[PDB]
């Protein structure tokens, strides 16, 4: 037995079809990542990713920032999510308005109003996982410290 | 356990090549073939009269106990679990070369 | 095509009527990640454990064996455990069931393969299921009782681990 | 939401009315969320205590709650043919066939919702500020004349613009 | 330090008992050439008996660690 | 003269030097040639390969690999039987090489001289002559 | 087969040879010739019923050249070991006499040399069968006589009528 062929049959494209690369498990968890899920229009799947990665951005400011071990850590931490999230949505903007042109496609990722959409969506997301992150921090002294309450 | 012993899931190791990983039998066959070995005494500091499973069971119940602190640098839970998980996953590596290439 | 049990979900695509204790009761979605003949399998063992365990604790409540006193003074749930092991009592049990699962794990290989059916060991001495109408009605029993024996187990363990009582002394001193 | 603000409406009012035996002796006089706060404070986790109220609350809300969340997420793709708010749950026989209801009653189920979101919010704010709870409120409709003293909640922050910013007549 | 014993008839039994060990065992396990009487010459019973003075050095260092002698 | 598409392929187990999104969205080369033979050969982009008895064809993405497997197939197996064609994600197909049927190195009638000066390279103009004109330096 | 009944039948053994029973879980008889498997279990067995009367005979009487040391089975350390030297090549002697050059798997049986059969006779199978079960019976009851004598360090008879102690080390 083999379990490296060459991908999608084809022997003189770039690419193995190997375990990491096409296996049942990786194949189930990229067919239902937010980015490949089917059903979703791309405005959800702004959301999805958006909740996701504004939430962890929380941590590691709060945690190792500069007034880390100020009372106002967890205000710091947020707000430097806060202009992290706004200069990475400007990123996405400038990168749809100069990579797609206009056309009526709404609902693929990469099309001009698609990309809009994803956009609104992880802008309107990030913020909410952030600050979703920032009320658990807030109200439970187990995540102000590393769990180190308990010792 | 992606894929048991039976032809029952789909499961293919790569984009068409379908393979039965043995996960239960591996799995099992490979824990109690490097454990009863294992159980071999030895009246050294590191084991304390037991085998390397059974010292190194009772320093998990040990360090159990005390739940939320972690065992110390000089604690023999370190090198029990080392040494434990180094031969448990090459025998679980020499059990799965065997199961699936040698099929008996 | 709705769980029986849970009338708001789809019933669950692994399991099946035929099934001995099918209620439509995965709500998670654990009968697709592992094979449901290998979860089966695993419930039946878990649930006659649990039966013996349960009944364990109930009869070491009402009686004990001729001398046990001696070696056991107070230990009363799992004190017992931790003293016999010091005596042979557990070395000697966990051998042989060990021994016994041997054949066990070449049965779960035979029954992942297709050929027997999770829980079947042909061990019926006494004819209870030669009839077969009996049969079906003692599958859906035995997994019943197997499962609240599970739960049963887990509450009378927690219970003594609250109050060192065990199960009838909790009950009977409340 | 509403069918959880209208619990906790009935629950407030319920309250003040009477409580079930024994939980004078361990809350005291803590009425309409202070009570929250009071179990939490004798809880594992949370406080010290020999409690679990909350969180064995927290735990079977959980439970059906995860079992709602897999509801809503198929009924959100459309894999279901199931309206919103069903859970088959119609023990006595209300609907007379169908568990979802009829036109109408889904409707007073509705509007009933609407009504204790806004009541539970009124009383919620009230007690905040007033400390009295439901009854006594309802009863003391010269109010801010005499206050019963009650504790800060697990958030006071929100208590600080009353003092030094709104006019704090309390 | 490991204790070591004296030569003794045991020490022989051991050494005579890994060296038949290993013709018999070698006998079948090489795969380079009358159970014992086809193709059996110096070099295979050089080996053998090579491998069955290890075999049989190991032994009676090994028992001998232990108690057993 | 047009590429027929179902020509079969040297056998290959795949690599990571084959062609990439630029191939499928700008350009792809495409080489065939007949084989007397089951034999292999080292493809311009990685491993080993092994052409099949009779006719073979290849993608590559530069036609410079599609001319380095040439030379190595004429060096090495003294095969000249092979057409370099340059296609289009259109569809269209364009014959690249031997570009009028004989190889550059062999004259032909009807093969007009392109880039050909009339004086020796010493004999171009200075670059002051021809600033702010348009006049060429070759003359 | 018949004494495990929830596995399948071996199907490389039958009710012809002599102690069957149908009992091959692990399928050892799928990897290994089934004479050479006979073979293997009925010699096994005889120097187990040997070793049996070897472990009881010697602690009502042992010979007067010796010194019995403790227990039966501790007394290889007592006798000289240049003693049970010549038992090993005798016994080797009597492994290369009775079987006519041929001690290996590829070599038994060339002649249809029966399993059991050494030339001192032909037996019913229920003869071979009584053979075959008592032999099974001393490869245990060695195990269990052998152990005793060494955890408990007295004879076997002399623990079995004095006090019962478990065996512990
Ligand atoms: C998972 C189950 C389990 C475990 C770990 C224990 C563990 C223990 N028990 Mg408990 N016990 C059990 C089940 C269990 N028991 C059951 C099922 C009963 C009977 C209702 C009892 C009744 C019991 C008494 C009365 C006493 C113990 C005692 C003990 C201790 C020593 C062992 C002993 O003497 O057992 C004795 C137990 C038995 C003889 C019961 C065995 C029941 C068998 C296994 C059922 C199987 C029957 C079936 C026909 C076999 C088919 C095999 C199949 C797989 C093919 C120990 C802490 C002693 C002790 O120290 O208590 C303080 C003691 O006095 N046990
Ligand atoms: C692991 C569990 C366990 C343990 C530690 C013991 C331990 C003991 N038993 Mg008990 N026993 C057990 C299980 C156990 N038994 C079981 C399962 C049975 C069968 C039902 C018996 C039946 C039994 C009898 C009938 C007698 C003992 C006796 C004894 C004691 C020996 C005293 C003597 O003079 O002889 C010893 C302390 C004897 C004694 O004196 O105890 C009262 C005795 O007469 N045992
Ligand atoms: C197959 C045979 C077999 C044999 C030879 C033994 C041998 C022994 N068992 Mg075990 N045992 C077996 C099967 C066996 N067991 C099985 C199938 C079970 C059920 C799981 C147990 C459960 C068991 C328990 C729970 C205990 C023993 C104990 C003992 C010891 C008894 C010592 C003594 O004074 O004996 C004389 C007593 C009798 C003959 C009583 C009748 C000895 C090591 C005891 C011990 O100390 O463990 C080491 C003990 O407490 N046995
Ligand atoms: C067959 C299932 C079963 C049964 C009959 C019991 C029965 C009992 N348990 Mg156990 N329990 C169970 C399963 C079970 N439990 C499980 C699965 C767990 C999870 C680990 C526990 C954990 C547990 C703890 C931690 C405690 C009990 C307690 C109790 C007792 C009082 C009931 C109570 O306070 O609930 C209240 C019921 C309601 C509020 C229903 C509404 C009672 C004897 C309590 C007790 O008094 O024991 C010391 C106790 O502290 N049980
Ligand atoms: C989480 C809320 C809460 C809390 C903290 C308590 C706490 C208490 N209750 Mg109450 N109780 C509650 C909810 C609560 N109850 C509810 C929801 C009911 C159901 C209607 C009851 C029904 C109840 C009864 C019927 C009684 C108590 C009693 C008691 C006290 C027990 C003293 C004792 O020895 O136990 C002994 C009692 C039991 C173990 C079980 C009864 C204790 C202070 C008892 C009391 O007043 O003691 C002074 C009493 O008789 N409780
Ligand atoms: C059956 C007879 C027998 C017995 C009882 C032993 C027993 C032993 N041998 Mg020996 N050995 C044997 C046969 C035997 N061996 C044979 C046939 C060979 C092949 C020639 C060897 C080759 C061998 C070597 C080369 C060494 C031993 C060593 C050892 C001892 C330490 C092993 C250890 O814990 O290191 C654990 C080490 C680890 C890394 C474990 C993790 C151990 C007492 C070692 C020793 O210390 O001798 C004094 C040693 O150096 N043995
Ligand atoms: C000169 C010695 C000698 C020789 C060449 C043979 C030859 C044979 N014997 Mg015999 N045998 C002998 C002495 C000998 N025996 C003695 C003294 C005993 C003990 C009473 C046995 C017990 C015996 C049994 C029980 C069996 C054989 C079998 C066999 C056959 C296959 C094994 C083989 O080729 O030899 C390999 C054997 C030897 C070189 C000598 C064996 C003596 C034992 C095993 C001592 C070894 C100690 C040590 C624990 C071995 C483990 C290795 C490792 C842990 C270090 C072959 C006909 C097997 C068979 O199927 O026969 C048809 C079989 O089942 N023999
Ligand atoms: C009690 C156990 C026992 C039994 C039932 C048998 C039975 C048999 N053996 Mg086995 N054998 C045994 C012990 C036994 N033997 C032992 C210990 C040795 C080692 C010395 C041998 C060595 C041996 C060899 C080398 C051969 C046999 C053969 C045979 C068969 C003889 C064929 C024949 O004439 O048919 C009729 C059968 C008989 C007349 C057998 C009578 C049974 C005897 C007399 C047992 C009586 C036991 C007696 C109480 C002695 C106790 C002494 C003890 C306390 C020291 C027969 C199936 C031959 C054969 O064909 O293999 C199948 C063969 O070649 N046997
Ligand atoms: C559904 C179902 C069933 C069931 C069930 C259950 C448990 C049904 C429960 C229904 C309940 C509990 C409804 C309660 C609604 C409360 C409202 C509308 C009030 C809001 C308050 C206001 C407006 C106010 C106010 C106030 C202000 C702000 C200031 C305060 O100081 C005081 C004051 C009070 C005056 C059953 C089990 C029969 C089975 C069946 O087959 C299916
Ligand atoms: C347990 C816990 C606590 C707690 C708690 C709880 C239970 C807090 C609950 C708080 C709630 C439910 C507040 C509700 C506010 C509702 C408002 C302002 C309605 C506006 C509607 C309008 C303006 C309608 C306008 C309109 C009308 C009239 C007519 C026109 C149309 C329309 C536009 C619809 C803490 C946090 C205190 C701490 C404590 O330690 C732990």
């Amino acid at each position: 037995s083999q379990f490296i062929k060459p991908y999608n049959d084809d022997p003189f494209v770039g690419n193995l079809a190997t375990p990491v690369s096409t296996s049942s498990f990786t194949k189930s968890l990229l067919s239902n990542l937010p980015a490949y899920r089917a059903g979703l229009s791309p405005l959800l799947r702004g959301v999805e990713i958006g909740l996701t990665h504004g939430y962890f951005l929380v941590g590691p400011f709060y945690k190792l920032g500069p007034l880390r071990n100020s009372d106002v850590a967890l205000l710091s931490g947020f707000f430097s999510a806060l202009g992290l999230i706004v200069i990475l949505v400007a990123c996405l903007t400038i990168y749809g308005v100069v990579s797609f042109e206009e056309t009526e496609a709404k609902d693929q990722l990469q099309t001009a109003k698609g990309w809009r959409q994803f956009t609104s969506g992880w802008l309107v997301g990030s913020v909410g996982g952030a600050s979703f992150a920032y009320i658990l921090i807030s109200n439970i002294p187990f995540l102000q410290t590393a769990g180190m309450s308990m010792l | 356990l992606s894929v048991v012993a039976q032809s029952k899931s789909d499961f293919e190791i790569s984009d068409g090549t379908p393979y039965t990983l043995n996960v239960p039998l591996v799995g099992a066959a490979s824990f109690i073939g490097w454990v009863v070995p294992t159980l071999l005494p030895s009246q050294i500091a590191l084991y304390g009269g037991k085998g390397l499973s059974t010292a190194f069971f009772a320093s998990i119940g040990t360090n159990l106990a005390k739940f939320p602190a972690p065992p110390g640098m000089t604690d023999p839970f370190w090198l029990l679990c080392f040494i434990w998980h180094s031969g448990l996953f090459a025998t679980m590596i020499l059990g799965s070369i065997g199961y699936n290439g040698y099929a008996g | 095509a709705m769980s029986e049990s849970v009338p708001f979900l789809k019933k669950p695509e692994a399991l099946d009527s035929s099934m001995a204790g099918y209620a439509g009761f995965d709500p998670l979605g654990l009968s697709s990640i592992a094979d449901i003949k290998f979860l089966q399998e695993s419930e039946i063992k878990h649930c006659r454990i649990a039966m013996l365990a349960a009944a364990g604790s109930i009869a070491q409540d009402i009686f004990t064996f001729p001398g046990v006193s001696k070696v056991v003074g107070t230990a009363k749930m799992t004190g017992v455990h931790d003293v016999l092991v010091k005596q042979g009592a557990m070395g000697q049990i966990l051998l042989w069931t060990s021994f016994l699962e041997v054949f066990g794990t070449i049965a779960l290989l035979e029954t992942l393969d297709g050929k027997r059916a999770p829980g079947d060991f042909k061990f019926d001495p006494l004819g209870f299921s030669k009839n077969a109408e009996t049969a079906k009605r003692y599958q859906l029993s035995e997994i019943k009782n197997g499962r609240l024996a599970m739960l049963a187990t887990g509450g009378m363990v927690h219970g003594y681990f609250i109050t060192g009582k065990g199960p009838l002394e909790l009950l009977t001193n409340f | 939401h509403g069918r959880v603000a209208m619990l906790a409406a009935a629950g407030a009012i319920v309250q003040d009315i009477f409580t079930f035996p024994g939980v004078k002796s361990v809350i005291g006089d803590v009425k309409m969320t202070s009570v929250h706060d009071k179990f939490l404070s004798m809880e594992a986790g949370s406080g010290k205590g020999d409690m679990a109220a909350m969180h064995q609350l927290l735990l079977w809300l959980g439970l059906l709650e995860i079992a709602t969340s897999v509801a809503i997420i198929q009924s959100f793709k459309g894999e279901t043919s199931r309206g919103p708010g069903e859970f088959g749950f119609d023990p006595l026989n209300f609907g007379k066939g169908n568990s979802a209801g009829s036109d109408s009653y889904k409707l007073k189920e509705i509007k009933n919702g609407r009504l204790a979101m806004i009541g539970i919010g009124g009383m919620v704010h009230h007690y905040l500020l007033t400390g009295k709870g439901p009854l006594q409120f309802l009863g003391g409709i010269p109010n801010y004349k005499s206050c019963v003293s009650h504790p800060d909640s697990l958030l006071p922050w929100l208590f600080k613009a009353v003092g030094p910013v709104l006019p704090k007549i309390c | 330090v490991p204790q070591t014993v004296a030569w003794s008839a045991k020490t022989g039994a051991v050494m005579v008992l890994s060296n038949i060990l290993c013709i018999v065992a070698g006998r079948y396990v090489i795969q380079v050439k009358s159970g014992s009487f086809a193709g059996f010459g110096l070099p295979e019973l050089l080996a053998s008996t090579s491998l069955g003075h290890i075999v049989g050095s190991g032994a009676i260092l090994g028992l001998s660690y232990v108690g057993v002698l | 003269e047009t590429l027929n598409l179902q020509i079969p392929s040297p056998t290959f187990e795949g690599s990571t030097g084959g062609w990439l999104r630029a191939a499928e969205v700008e350009e792809k080369y495409a080489i065939t040639w007949t084989s007397p033979k089951e034999q292999v050969f080292e493809m311009p982009t990685g491993g080993a390969a092994i052409m099949r008895q009779g006719e073979n064809l290849l993608y590559l993405a530069r036609k410079e690999q599609c001319l380095a497997l040439a030379t190595q197939v004429k060096n090495s197996f003294k095969i000249t039987d092979y057409k370099v064609y340059r296609i289009f994600p259109s569809g269209e197909v364009q014959y690249l090489h031997p570009k009028d049927g004989v190889f550059p190195e062999k004259v032909n009638a009807g093969r007009v001289g392109v880039g050909n000066v009339s004086h020796s390279i010493g004999k171009n103009l200075n670059p002051a002559q021809i600033k702010f004109t348009s006049k060429s330096f070759n003359g | 087969n018949l004494a495990v009944p929830f596995l399948k039948a071996p199907a490389k053994l039958d009710s012809s040879m002599p102690g069957y029973a149908g009992f091959d879980p692990l399928g050892c008889s799928d990897f290994y010739d089934v004479k050479w498997l006979q073979e293997a279990e009925i010699k096994n067995g005889r120097v187990a019923m040997l070793g049996v009367v070897g472990l009881l005979v010697p602690e009502f009487f042992h010979l007067p050249m010796y010194t019995a040391g403790a227990t039966p089975y501790e007394s290889y350390t007592t006798v000289p070991a240049f003693a049970l030297i010549q038992i090993f090549l005798g016994c080797g002697a009597v492994e290369y006499f009775t079987h006519k050059g041929k001690i290996s798997p590829d070599n038994m049986f060339d002649g249809g040399r029966v399993p059991g059969e050494f030339g001192w006779g032909k037996a019913d199978m229920t003869m071979q069968t009584k053979e075959i079960k008592n032999g099974r019976l001393a490869m245990l009851a060695f195990g269990g006589i052998l152990h005793q004598q060494l955890f408990t360090k007295m004879g076997t008879i002399a623990h079995l009528t004095g006090g019962f102690k478990p065996l512990t080390f």
